[PDB]
Formats: structure tokens, sequence, C-alpha cells
């Protein structure tokens, strides 16, 4: 019994899964908007804050090469609500 | 032929868990390599996606690689539902 | 004040580490590291390592600890120095704590940031499953040199403590 | 809701640990043939009540001890745990749900020692001490048992998540294709919480480390231990008697599942009711070389057993 | 934010008991009532802790079944529950699980 | 680095110098010295964990495995000299000074 | 007789019911009539976070179903 | 290694774990595969003494993306900067930053 | 102990170091030490009286204290490269903690106090290990780690390790003690020629073996421990005592006997860097070495100290003892300068 049952979990896993991977395309497409959005918001405030300052460039990489580089948490909520920033650092972590 | 006869009805009557704790071990063991359906549970571990199927870009030599998912290429997971 | 609560856990880590390396009587210096191994749990859990974090509680504190404690009961027969080490480790702590909260800059051998350490953290994730426990996972399908030394190790462990203890 | 829901958990189980005490009085008193709790209100529905306000009324003895820390941090590390084992029971909603809430409550578990440990200790005379070692010895010894017993179940379950116990027996109980390792789990968690034949540190003749001691503060060492044992008989349900849980009348669930708790508690009560009690060495005995030896073989067999077979229960 | 708070309820009300314990009694005024190493137990300490680190090595087994190595997996699975009982049978046999003097 | 690593190294820097002091009793360096390992395995794993490190995962097990290990031969070796003194001073474990 | 010992076991048995029917009742009060949502991995959480946002209301239990397309 | 045996027996024993680049579960990349991938290959059987100064640049991107400080020096400067004109009445947050 | 036993454990010892040797992994690496550390203890304890216990105590504490600053340098290093590749280091200040590690595992002044005491406590066969053996496992790390390590640091650690080694064995009487202060000196050697050609450090490392072998070996014939005791081997053994005379003049770098060889080579590469100071120094501290050495000839073999009565029934018996490789050792550590250019085998 034990043997059967296994097995039918194992095929109701694989349909659970690929439920997800035709969901994988669109949920990508838009995390991919929304982290550039996030970037240029900084981006645009970070003029705002540093305009006159001694020697200051906007928008300059600390890579040096060119490439797309993840950014990290610092970067993307780094002045948002403490409440959403606590939401995307330990929101999984503390959920129950 | 009489003495493992002679051993085994001694320690049956004397030590009844060691021989139950060696005879269930010794099984454990031994049946993995003769059973049929071992290779069943590779077959299926490998079936489990965990990961995006990343599509391959198609160069026109591949008449293998299905265009669409519901294409009759690539491997078929008919044996799974029988099983 | 909750988005520090790792920062705030490792000012209670460095302060156990005083209460034992300051060498109280056993019994109150393997309480500090109760403590102090309770709260490292908590620092490891809130990185995303629950498997990690908990296998301290169950090897660690309730492993290996509870046989430090059994081990004094049996073996210990139940000061200034004591009362100067641990004032002044807290007021080394203290005054740390207070330079990388007023400059959030602090150069000790290296150079330590105090941003916050949610600025670290990776944006993105987005997995069916739990990086830590694939690792982990990983000792079987992977780690068979790792576990046939460890296993020889233990195996020799059991050995070497039955000849260390038998006296004769 | 939540501060509403954890005092929804914690004042029932106060009281649900008040009301075995009076269960277990008259069940071994109608087992021997006498009534036991029958005049302190109707069928001695208050008899609880009456012992409660007794204990915490009673001047507490707390003689020259030696730290006097060690004696407050006992009883608060005891019933702090206890209660503290609840919180990821599926019943059938978990309060907190843990992805390995079966790797929890081990470690919660394996922290209780300590409480005995430090009793020792406060206490201040050596012949204690002694005491609190030997419950010591007995208590990570069956331990050892627990985690390769729990080990091996959770290879037919799939993973450490409490609720997925639920799925894995919405077919039949784990109990048929596990009867081995229940037989072997249900006697260590008499061992662990010092249920005779097991009661060593009860075992009048022979020795406790809460015999120092009296009113209040002894009372939190009473409640704690029977909050375990009610806390072990529902983790056994949950385990082997696997209920089935319909989502759209989850009170169906419960009515059963605090039937089958209900009932493996009264086997705590039953089978104190009936042996005599094991020796120290004869009980060590009983675990290094009759159940470790079992648990070990029990251990491969089923690492290997849904493979051969091939029924790996998924992951998630 | 939830098992914090889990954890503050349960010892936060252990404490106000024992407080109350402590002092609830204490308001009747009462009169003031005036006025070795055993080495096989060492060893049972030290058995467990090196069997329970052995066991830490255990608790992985249920993620290790879903790899697609099951016989590198299966190999090493029996190869430490075999050692962890040669680790058994060596105590055994040189009289460590004895409690005669 | 991090304001973790300021507080979690100075751990280690903390139960080192109690490590390398010793007051009256054998049995508080061992302490010491696990108060030492486990500052190795939150620093360890914090590293692993933050970087991704995927099979590095298994590293912090094996140190703890390892290092209690260790622990247990320290703690044999305090036995044994409870058992020559009846007690564990460090003051006792002078004879080969000549 | 026997049967006197039932009172003293149903009131053991209804303090264990109450606790188990409590969060089941408590959870739907606040999911708007649901079971709350169970997320035991990183893709579920990403979902329910998708959810709270994609809600209007900062409220992860409020679906949205095809009558919020154009 | 002292004594080079899994090169010379075709067996690898802990070479699998060594970096983090190397072939993991699930496909689960590290956070700085990119980079330590590019370091690597850049500084491949050359020896360490020209990889020290002619893959310099490939290894100062992989040290960022290991420990972040040019990237938490960059964002403690905006907050001071921005904190300052915080209290003075010539910064106004935007909507979606509170 | 049972014989079956000991073995197991002594093939554990050479696990552990060949664990060491043969990893490329910092994991590994730490796992060999502490997998050595393991299985030694025992073996320190065999004969179960107060100095044993005592001497292993000592050990633990100091082996156990170098692991944990290893762990902590492999962890650094980690941190700073995210890599675990057996190799230079990439930060200078996991560097300094690998260096003192390994100084506190060979016994390399200032962490040398425990070297005397130790191989003090135990018998003559343990310290031959604690003084032969255990000192390959962390050869190898150095030998791997060298272009990172800090040239002060490691300098600094041969020049003390040669004059303590030295003034610390103008004052012994105890032959376990004279051979502990003798391995510190040589240390010294084994390490100053490391930054410059690593090579020298296999070929001293390799002759200071086979001479201290035969030298343990040798005591161990005859159960001698003491100076006064070893100078009755003329009375019993008098080829014994020619035997040891070679070999302590070679040991001292007498020409032209094999001890020579490593001082030889190592003055040679030391000098082509233009090093001149330093090696003078060190050929000149070496003396001291030769003194005591001397010291034990003219007890042992050039001279004949006062024997006792009983000592004419001890001539009615032969040595019973092994003395395993004792003919082939001695002969490869006094007749091998001719064969000097041998040492390329090591590169
Ligand atoms: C090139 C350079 C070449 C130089 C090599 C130097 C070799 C010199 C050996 C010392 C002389 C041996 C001796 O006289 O006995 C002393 C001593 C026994 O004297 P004892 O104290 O009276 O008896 C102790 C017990 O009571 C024993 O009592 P028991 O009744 O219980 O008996 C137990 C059983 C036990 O029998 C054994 O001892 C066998 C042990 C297995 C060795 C491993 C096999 C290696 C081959 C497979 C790989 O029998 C014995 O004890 C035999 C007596 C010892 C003779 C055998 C010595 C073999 C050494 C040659 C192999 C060297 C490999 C390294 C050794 C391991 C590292 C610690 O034996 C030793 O333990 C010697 C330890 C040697 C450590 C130094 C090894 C040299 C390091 C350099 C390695 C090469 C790098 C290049
Ligand atoms: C590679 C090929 C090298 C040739 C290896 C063959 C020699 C080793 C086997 C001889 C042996 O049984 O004892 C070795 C070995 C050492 O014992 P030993 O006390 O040094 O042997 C001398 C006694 O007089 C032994 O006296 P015994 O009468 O009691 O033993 C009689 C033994 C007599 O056999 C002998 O001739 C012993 C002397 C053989 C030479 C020993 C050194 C091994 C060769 C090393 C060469 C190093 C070259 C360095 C060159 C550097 C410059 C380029 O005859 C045999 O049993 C031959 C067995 C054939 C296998 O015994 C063992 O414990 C292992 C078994
Ligand atoms: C406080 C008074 C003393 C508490 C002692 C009891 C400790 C409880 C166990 C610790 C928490 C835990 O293990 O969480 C597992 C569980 C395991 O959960 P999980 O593995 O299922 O993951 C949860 C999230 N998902 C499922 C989505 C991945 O952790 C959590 O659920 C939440 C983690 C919150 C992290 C915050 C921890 C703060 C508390 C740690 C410090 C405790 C100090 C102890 C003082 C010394 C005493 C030992
Ligand atoms: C030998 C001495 C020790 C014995 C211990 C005896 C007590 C342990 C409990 C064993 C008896 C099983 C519990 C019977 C009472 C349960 C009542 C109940 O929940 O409804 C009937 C339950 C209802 O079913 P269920 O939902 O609880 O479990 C069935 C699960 N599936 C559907 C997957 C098979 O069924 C029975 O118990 C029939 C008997
Ligand atoms: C290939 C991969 C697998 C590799 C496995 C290899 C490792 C196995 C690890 C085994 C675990 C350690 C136990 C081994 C020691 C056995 C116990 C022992 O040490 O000997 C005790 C016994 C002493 O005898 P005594 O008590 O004095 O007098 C009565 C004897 N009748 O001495 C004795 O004479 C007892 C007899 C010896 C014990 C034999 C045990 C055999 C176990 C294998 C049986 C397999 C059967 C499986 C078949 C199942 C089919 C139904
Ligand atoms: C001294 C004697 C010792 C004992 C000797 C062996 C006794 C017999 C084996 C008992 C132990 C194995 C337990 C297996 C339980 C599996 C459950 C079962 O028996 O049901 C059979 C099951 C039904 O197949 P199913 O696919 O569900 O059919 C419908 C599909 N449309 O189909 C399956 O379960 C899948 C088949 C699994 C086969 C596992 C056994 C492999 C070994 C081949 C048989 C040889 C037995 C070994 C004998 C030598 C012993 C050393
Ligand atoms: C970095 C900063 C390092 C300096 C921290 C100084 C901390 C010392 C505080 C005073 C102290 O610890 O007590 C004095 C000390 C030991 O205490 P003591 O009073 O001597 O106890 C026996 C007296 N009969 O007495 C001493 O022997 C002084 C020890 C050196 C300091
Ligand atoms: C079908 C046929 C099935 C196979 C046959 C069964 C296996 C044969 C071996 C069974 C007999 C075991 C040996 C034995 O007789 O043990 C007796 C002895 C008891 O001694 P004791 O009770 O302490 O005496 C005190 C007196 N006052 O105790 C001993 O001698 C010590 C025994 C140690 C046992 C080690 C326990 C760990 C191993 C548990 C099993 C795990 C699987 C082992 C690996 C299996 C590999 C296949
Ligand atoms: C008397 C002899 C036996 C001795 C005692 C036996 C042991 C005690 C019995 C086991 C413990 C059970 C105690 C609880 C039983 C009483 C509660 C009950 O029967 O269920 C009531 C339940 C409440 O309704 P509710 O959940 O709020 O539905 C809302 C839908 N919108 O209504 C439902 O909908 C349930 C479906
Ligand atoms: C002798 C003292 C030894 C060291 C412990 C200090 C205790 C007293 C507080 C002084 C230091 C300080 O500034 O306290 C404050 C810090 C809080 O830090 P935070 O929440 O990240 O602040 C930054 C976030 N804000 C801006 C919202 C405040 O407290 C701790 O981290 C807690 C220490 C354990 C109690």
């Amino acid at each position: 019994s034990m043997m059967k049952w296994n097995r039918e979990r194992r095929r109701l896993q694989i349909e659970d899964f690929e439920a997800r991977i035709a969901l994988m395309p669109l949920l990508q497409a838009e995390k991919d908007r929304r982290v550039l959005q996030m970037l240029r918001e900084n981006l645009e405030e970070e003029a705002t804050v540093m305009k006159d300052v001694p020697g200051w460039k906007v928008g300059e990489s600390v890579f040096h090469t060119t490439r797309w580089v993840t950014p990290m948490m610092g970067e993307l909520y780094g002045l948002r609500a403490s409440e959403e920033v606590l939401s995307a650092t330990y929101g999984f972590i503390w959920y129950t | 032929a009489e003495r493992v006869a002679a051993f085994l009805k001694n320690v049956w009557a004397k030590e009844p868990v060691l021989v139950a704790s060696f005879a269930i071990a010794g099984l454990a063991v031994i049946l993995p390599t003769l059973s049929p359906y071992t290779k069943y549970s590779l077959m299926i571990n490998r079936a489990t996606p965990y990961n995006y199927p990343v599509p391959l870009r198609d160069d026109g030599n591949m008449p293998d690689v299905p265009s669409h998912p519901q294409d009759p290429q690539g491997p078929s997971l008919e044996w799974l539902k029988r099983l | 004040m909750m988005l520090y609560i790792v920062f705030i856990l490792s000012v209670i880590f460095v302060m156990g580490f005083v209460g034992f390396s300051s060498k109280p009587s056993p019994i109150y210096g393997g309480l500090g590291l109760i403590v102090s191994g309770g709260v490292g749990c908590g620092i490891v859990l809130n990185f995303g390592g629950s498997f990690l974090g908990l296998m301290v509680f169950l090897i660690y504190l309730g492993g290996m600890m509870v046989v430090f404690g059994y081990t004094t009961a049996m073996a210990t027969e139940q000061n200034k120095a004591v009362l100067g080490a641990f004032v002044t480790g807290l007021l080394m702590e203290f005054f740390m704590v207070y330079y990388v909260l007023k400059d959030k800059e602090v150069e000790v051998v290296f150079e330590f940031n105090g941003l916050g350490d949610w600025v670290i953290y990776d944006t993105g994730d987005s997995g069916f499953f739990s990086e830590e426990a694939m690792g982990i996972a990983a000792l079987y399908s992977y780690g068979t040199w790792l576990v046939i030394v460890t296993g020889w190790s233990l195996l020799i462990g059991v050995v070497v403590i039955m000849e260390i203890t038998r006296g004769n | 809701m939540f501060m509403i829901n954890i005092l929804m958990l914690i004042i029932p189980i106060l009281l649900a640990v008040a009301f075995l005490t009076l269960v277990e009085r008259k069940v071994l008193g109608y087992m021997q043939l006498r009534k036991g709790p029958n005049v302190v209100g109707p069928y001695g529905l208050l008899q609880p009540i009456a012992d409660a306000i007794k204990l915490f009324i009673k001047e507490p003895l707390r003689p020259a001890t030696s730290s006097a820390s060690m004696f407050i941090l006992a009883p608060i590390m005891a019933l702090g745990l206890a209660l503290t084992m609840w919180i990821p029971l599926p019943m059938p909603y978990p309060l907190i749900n843990m992805n390995l809430g079966v790797l929890f409550m081990l470690a919660m578990s394996s922290l209780a020692v300590y409480s005995i440990l430090w009793s020792g200790w406060a206490s201040n005379s050596k012949y204690a001490l002694i005491g609190a070692l030997r419950a010591v010895a007995q208590t990570i010894s069956y331990e050892v048992t627990l985690a390769i017993i729990l080990l091996s179940v959770l290879l037919m379950s799939g993973s450490f998540t409490l609720s997925t116990l639920i799925t894995t027996q919405e077919q039949m109980w784990l109990i048929l294709p596990a009867w081995p390792l229940a037989m072997m789990w249900f006697i260590s968690t008499l061992a662990e919480t010092n249920r005779a034949p097991f009661d060593l540190t009860e075992g009048e003749s022979e020795l406790g480390f809460n015999v120092e001691y009296a009113a209040g503060p002894f009372a939190l060492f009473f409640m704690a231990e029977y909050a375990n044992i009610i806390m072990m008989n529902i983790f056994t349900a949950i385990l082997f008697l696997g209920t089935s849980h319909n989502p759209h009348m989850p009170e169906l669930y419960t009515i059963n599942f605090t039937i089958k708790s209900l009932l493996l508690t009264m086997s705590f009560l039953w089978i104190r009711a009936s042996y005599p009690r094991f020796r120290y060495d004869q009980l060590m005995h009983l675990l290094w070389k009759n159940f470790l030896p079992l648990t070990l073989a029990l251990c491969m067999w089923h690492v290997s057993l849904p493979i051969l077979t091939s029924g790996i229960p998924p992951q998630t | 934010m939830n098992l914090m708070l889990a954890l503050l309820t349960n010892f936060t009300l252990a404490t106000l008991l024992v407080i109350i314990a402590f002092w609830l009694p204490q308001l009747n005024v009462y009169s003031e009532k005036t006025s070795p190493f055993s080495m096989k137990f060492f060893l049972v300490a030290i058995t467990f802790l090196l069997f329970d680190l052995e066991i830490a090595l255990l608790l992985p087994l249920p993620w290790a079944s879903q790899t697609a190595n099951l016989n590198t997996m299966l190999t090493m699975a029996l190869f430490l529950i075999i050692l962890l009982a040669v680790s058994l049978a060596y105590e055994w046999t040189q009289k460590g699980l004895e409690w005669t003097e | 680095m991090s304001m973790v690593y300021m507080n979690i190294m100075m751990a280690f820097t903390v139960s080192l110098v109690g490590l390398l002091m010793y007051r009256s009793h054998l049995m508080s360096s061992l302490l010491c010295l696990e108060g030492m390992m486990l500052s190795l395995f939150v620093m360890a794993a914090l590293t692993i964990l933050n970087s991704h490190f995927t099979l590095a995962s298994m590293m912090p097990i094996i140190l703890l495995v390892f290092a209690a290990c260790e622990a247990a031969l320290g703690l044999s070796l305090l036995v044994m000299v409870s058992n020559t003194y009846g007690t564990d001073y460090v003051q006792n474990l002078n004879l080969l000074q000549c | 007789m026997w049967f006197e010992v039932l009172p003293g076991i149903a009131v053991m048995g209804v303090c264990l019911f109450i606790p188990g029917m409590a969060t089941a009742r408590i959870h739907r009060f606040s999911n708007g009539g649901k079971e709350k949502r169970v997320a035991h991995y990183p893709y579920q959480w990403y979902l329910m976070e998708r959810d709270r946002r994609v809600s209007g209301v900062n409220r992860s239990y409020v679906s949205k179903g095809l009558e919020n397309i154009d | 290694p002292f004594f080079d045996v899994q090169k010379r027996l075709g067996v690898d024993l802990d070479r699998w774990m060594t970096i983090q680049s190397a072939e993991q579960p699930h496909k689960i990349p590290s956070r700085c595969h990119a980079f330590e991938k590019e370091w690597i290959e850049c500084a491949h059987g050359i020896g360490s003494i020209r990889a020290e100064k002619e893959c310099k640049i490939e290894f100062e991107d992989f040290r960022e993306c290991l420990l972040r400080q040019k990237t938490m020096k960059r964002l403690h400067a905006i907050r001071r900067q921005r904190e300052k004109l915080i209290k003075e009445g010539k910064y106004t947050p935007p909507p979606h930053h509170s | 102990m049972n014989p079956i036993i000991f073995i197991i454990i002594l093939l554990t010892i050479m696990l552990g170091t060949i664990i060491v040797m043969i990893s490329s992994h910092w994991l590994l690496v730490w796992i060999g030490f502490e997998m050595n550390m393991l299985a030694i203890i025992p073996i320190m304890m065999k004969n179960h009286n107060p100095r044993a216990t005592e001497a292993s105590t000592k050990y633990f504490l100091t082996q156990s204290t170098a692991s944990m600053l290893l762990m902590m340098a492999v962890i650094i290093n980690l941190m700073f490269s995210g890599q675990w590749t057996v190799m230079k280091l990439f930060n200078p200040m996991a560097s300094m903690l690998m260096t003192m590690a390994l100084a506190m595992k060979l016994g390399m002044a200032p962490f040398h106090f425990w070297v005397p005491e130790v191989t003090q406590g135990i018998p003559l066969s343990s310290g031959l290990i604690l003084l032969t053996w255990q000192k390959l496992a962390p050869m190898s790390v150095l030998y791997q780690i060298f272009p990172s390590i800090n040239l002060n640091l490691i300098l600094t650690l041969s020049v003390l390790s040669i004059l303590i080694g030295g003034w610390g064995g103008l004052n012994q009487t105890q032959l376990r003690k004279i051979m502990a202060y003798s391995s510190i000196a040589h240390m010294g050697w084994m390490t100053a020629v490391l930054p410059y050609n690593p090579t020298m450090t296999l070929l001293n490392l390799i002759i200071y073996i086979i001479m201290t072998s035969t030298m343990f070996t040798m005591f161990m014939a005859n159960s001698t421990t003491t100076t006064l005791s070893l100078s009755h081997t003329w009375n019993k053994t008098p080829i014994m005592t020619v035997l040891i005379l070679a070999t302590l003049l070679s040991m001292g770098g007498l020409p032209p006997l094999s001890g020579f060889m490593p001082k030889w080579m190592i003055i040679q590469e030391m000098t082509k860097n233009n090093s001149i100071i330093l090696p003078t120094f060190m050929a000149i501290t070496a003396l001291l070495n030769l003194y005591f050495y001397m010291r034990l000839t003219y007890s042992t073999t050039l001279t004949m100290f006062p024997s006792t009565n009983n000592m004419k029934m001890k001539w009615q018996f032969p040595l019973m003892k092994k003395m395993t490789f004792l003919p082939t050792m001695v002969v490869l550590s006094t007749m091998m300068l001719p064969l000097t250019p041998m040492l390329s085998v090591l590169e």
C-alpha cells in the first residue's frame, strides 16, 4: 500500500511542478521589469541627493566589468519603507 | 549441513533479538541488487523537474528535440503512469 | 528595531563569550555557553540556514553541552579576576558597539561596515527547494570521500576513548 | 488574533494536564478495584482545583541551596520547554508551520535534560546529584533510538514537515507498515518521561531530582512532566495513527485525533498499573543491547526498502 | 515574528508562576524554621555523544533519497549505519556496556 | 564586511584569550576551546549561506562532528586527571618541569 | 462503576479539543474564510508576495479573478 | 597537493568542493558564479606569479562580489548626504520611498 | 593493549598524515590533522602513569589550539577568496594565523615549551613518532603555502628555534629532553631555507628523520633514558657505543658524515639569494648543538664510566629487541656525503 501511494505522490508532484514551469516565463518577465524599475527609482534620487557633491558621478559602477550584475538587497530597497524592507529580507524566513 | 542447522537453532533459542537484527540487516544489503524495480527508482528521480528546461536554439539539424511540448519527440512518461 | 535583529543577536552572542571566557565556576561557565549556543543558532537561522541552525540545538546544545554539564557535575567538586575580566570584556564590546553605530565604519584588523546586515542579502529567490537542504543532502551523492574519513574517525574515537579510560 | 491563538493553546494544556491527574487516579483506581477521587465535587471533577490551590499556598522549603539561581532556573526551563513543544503540532493546523517541525521537536526534547541536571546541582546534596545523573543517563540513552526510529519513519513520509505525515497516511495508518518501529517508539516515550516501568527517579526504595521541591515549585515540575506525556502521545498518534483531513470540516479531524491521543495517554496509565519496575542497569541493557541493534537493523531496511520497491516519497 | 512571540509567551508565563509560587506562600508569615566519581557513568555520557554525532550524519537521509545517484547514496547510507553498528559491537564485546565492578 | 562579522569574529578572539589565560580549573579551559569551535561554526555557516555556496553547506556539519569528537577526547583526559589527584586544577600538571 | 471515570475524560477531552478547533477557526477569520497559505519553499513565498501586490489592498488572501482583467 | 595522487589515479576525492563554480546539485548557481568563472579562466595555466599581475582586474571584481566593500562604501556616502539634506529642509523623499 | 588495536591505531596516524599530504581541500587538510591527534593520544597513554596522563593533557591542549587557529585561517581565506584550494592564501592576516598554527604544531619557538615535557613523559617509542612522523604533515602544508608566508615571521621562528634549541640542550641530562631540544634546533634549518628553496626543507627533513630514528632506536635497544644509564653501554654492548658516536657526530653536522649534507646545501641556497649574515649566524649557533652531542660522546664512547657489579649478570643474555632497520639507518646516517647530488630526486 505504501509503495502504491508513494508512487502516486510522485506523479502528483510532477504535475505540481509542471504548473510552475509553465508559469516561470511570466513570473521571470515581471521580475525583470520590477527590478529595473526599482533601480531607476534609486538612480533618479541618487542625482537629487548628490547633485552638489564635490566630484561625484551618478550611476557609477563599482565593477571594472560592464556585465550586468544582479543587485543586492541594499541597492534595491535602500531608501524604501521599513515594513517593505523587512518583508523582503526576513519575510520568508519569519513566515511562521 | 548439520553444523549450520545446529548453530542456527542454538542462537534462535538464546538470541532472538540479534538473529532478527542480522537477518533484517542482511536483507537491506542484498535485496536492492536483486530487485527489478530499483532501476525505476532512478528513472523517477531523473523525471522530477526541479529546474526549468531551458530551450535549445534551433539550428535545423535536430529531429529529436520537440518544437512544442505536445510534439511526439523527446522523453515520454507513459511508463510512469502505467507503473 | 527589528530590522537589526541579527546585529542585536550578535551583541548578545559576544556578551555570552565574555561570560565564560572570564571563567566563573564551570557551572556558570557552561550556562553562558548554552545561552551563547542558543543565540548562535538564532543568527544562523536568519541567514536562511534552518537545518544548520537546528543542528546546533540538537547536537551541540542538547548533545555535547549536556555531556559537559554531565562531566562538570561529576568532576568539579561543587573572584576579583572574574569580575575584572567580565567588566573589561563588556567595556571593549560597548566601545566597539558605540563606534560602529556612530560613524558606521570600524577598522580593527579588517574594515567593518555598519550600514546593516540586510544590505547584502540576495534579492532573487524563487526556487522550489531549500538550497541549504540540497547542499547537505549532497553528502551522500557527492561527498563519498568525506563520509568515509568522517566515519572512520568516529569509529576510532570510540576505540580511542575506551583505551584512555581503562587505566590498565 | 495570533496572541489570542496562543492563549487558546496554553490554557487548555494546563487544564488538560490538571484533569489528567484526576483521570490517572480514577483509572488506576478502577483497575485496582477501588474508585479514586469521587468526593470532591461531582465525580471528583473539582479534585484538581483543590490540589492546585493547596500546593501554591504551601510554604516552600528552599533550603540552603548551593546556587539558588539554578533552583529558580530549573522549573522555568522545564515548564517553558514543555509548552513550547506544542506550537508545531498539527491539529490539523499548526500554530507555527515549521518546515522541519519534526526536527524542532527533537531539538527541544533534548534540552529538557538540563532541567534535571540543574535541579541536582541546586539541591546542594550529594545524594540528589547522583539521582539526577542516573536520570540523565537514562534520558539521553533512550533519546538515541527516538532519533533513529523517527528518522526511519520519515523515509516513508519524505520530509520533516509534520503536516506531511497527514498526507502520508491518507490511505492507511503507518502502524501497519511499521509496527516494529511503533513498538519501540512507544516504549521509548515511556522511558524518556520517567513513566513506569521506567520510573527510577520516583522508584522509591532505590532513590529523586525533584525531591527537595515542595509547594508551588514542585507543582511546576509536575505540570511539565504531565504536559509531555500528552504531547508524546499526540506525537505518536500523528506518526502512526494518521487521521484523515477534510478541509471543509476541519473539526472532524480534531475529534478523531483527540480520541486517539486520549486512548494512547490512557495506555500510559494502563501500563503503569500492570508491570513492576525495571532496574537501572536492566533498562540500560534493554536499550544498548536490544532496542539499538534492532533500530539499526530496521533503519537499514527502511533506507533500502523504498529504493528496491520504487516507492520513494516526494521531497515536497 | 510569530515564533519569537510564542517563545516569549511560553517562557514569560513560566516565570510568572515561579515568582508567585515563591511569593504567594510568603503571604503566610510562617515561623522561621532555623537549621564521588563512577567511571561507568562517564562512559554512558561519552558513548551517547559519539553515537549522537554519528546520528547527525544520518539526519539528511530523507533528502538524499531524491538524488539520481541511488547506487552511491544507498552505498554510503548503509556504510554509515554499518559502522554505527560496529561501534556498538566493539563496546559490547570489550565489556563496555556493563555495570558490575 | 558587515556589522555581524565584527561581533562574531570578536567572539572568537574573546574565547581564544580565555583559552590562553587559565585561571584554576582545567574544565573552564575546555569550554573556551568549545567556545572557539562554536564561533567558527557560526562564521563558517554565515559565509557559506550568504554566498549560496551550495555544496559547502555540508562543511559546517563536518566541523561540528570532528570538533565534537575532539571534545570527547579532551573530557576523557580531564577525567583521568581528576582520578589521579581528585581535582582538575592545572597546577597539578607540573610533574614534567624536570 | 467504570463509567464514572468518563466525566474526567470528557473534560480532559474538551481541553484537548479547543487548541485544535481554535486554530482552524481563527485562521479562517483572518484569511477571508480560506485556509492560511502554506509557504514552505521560496517559490510559494514569491507567489504569496505577488498576491499581496496584485490584490490591491495589501492583503495576500484577497484573490482577483478574471473579472480583474481587460 | 604534496603528493598529487588524485591526478595520477584519475579519481576525484575533494576537488568537487574546492571552488563554487563547480557542478552543484540541481544546477544551483552561487551568487558570484559569473565573477569566479571569469577569474579562474583568466589565470589558468600561467602560474600564480603572472596571475597576480596579469589577471588583477578579473580578481578585484571577484572580491567585490564576495564582500561588497566598494558597494557598501558607496551606499554609506549616499546615506550621509541624504541624511544631511534631511535635517536641513532641503530634501523631500519621493512618494514610493515612504 | 591488544596487539590488533595497536596496529589499527598506528595505521590511523599514517592515514591522518597521508590525508594532509594528498588532499587539495583545506577541509580535508584540517580533517587530516584532527584524525592524527585523535589516534596519537592513546599511544602516549599506553603506560598509564601520571606523567603519561599529564603529557597527553599538555599535548591535547596544544594541538587543539593550533587546529582552531588553522581552521580560523581556512575561513578568513574563504571569506576573501570563496574557495578551499590548498595553495597560496589570499589574505595576509590568514597567512599569519596559518603560520603560527603550524608553528605550534612543529614546536618551533616560542611555541616550544611543550616539546621537552611531552617527549619526557611518554615512552621512547612514543617519542619517536612524536618527533619524526608528526612533523611530515605540518611540513607538507608549509611546502604548499610558502609563497604567501611572511618573510620575517618565518625567519624569526627559525632564528629563535636554533637559539632556544641550542641553549635548552646545554642544561639537560635526560636523553628524551636532549632529543626534544635537538628537534627544535633542526626545525630552524628546515624553515629558514623554506622561502628560498623548499626542496632543501625536504632534504633536511629526510636526513633529520633518519638520524633521529637511529638515536631513538639505539636508546630503546638498551632501555636507556638518562645520561648515566647510557654510560654503562660500553660495558654491555661495546659495538653500540661506536654506532652512537658516529651518529652524534653526524647529527652535529661534522664532515664527512651525512649530517653535514643538509646544513651544507642550506648555506648554498641562502647565499645565492645574497643572504650572508643569516647563514653565518645559523652555522655558528649550530655549534651549541654540537656541544651537548659531544658531551654524550664523552660519557658513552670516549670514556669508561664506573660500572656496577650486577652488570656481570647482563653479559649472559643477548639483545632480544627488534631494532628494526637499525643497520640500514645507521649507514645512511653517516655514509651518504658522496651521494649528495642525489638530492635532485626530491625535486
Ligand atoms: C558486503 C557488505 C556488507 C559487509 C558486512 C560486514 C560488516 C558486518 C558488521 C557486523 C556488525 C558487527 C557484529 C559482528 C560481531 C559478531 C558478534 C561477535 O563479536 O561475536 C560474538 C560471538 C561470541 O560467541 P559466545 O558468546 O562466546 O558463545 C556463543 C556463540 N554462539 O561470536 C560468534 O561466534 C557469533 C557468530 C559470528 C556472528 C556472525 C554474524 C553474521 C551476520 C551476517 C548474517 C547475514 C544473514 C542475512 C540473511 C537473511 C536472509 C533471511
Ligand atoms: C529466507 C528467505 C528470506 C526472504 C526471501 C524474500 C521473501 C520475499 C520478499 C519479501 C521482502 C520484500 C518485500 C516487498 C514488498 C512489496 C509489496 C508487494 O509484495 O506487492 C507486490 C507489488 C505489486 O505490484 P504492482 O505494480 O503494485 O501491481 C499492479 C501494477 N499495475 O510489486 C512490488 O512490490 C514490486 C516488486 C518488489 C520486489 C522486491 C524483491 C526483489 C527481489 C526479487 C525477489 C527475490 C527475493 C529474494 C530472495 C533471496 C533472499 C536473499
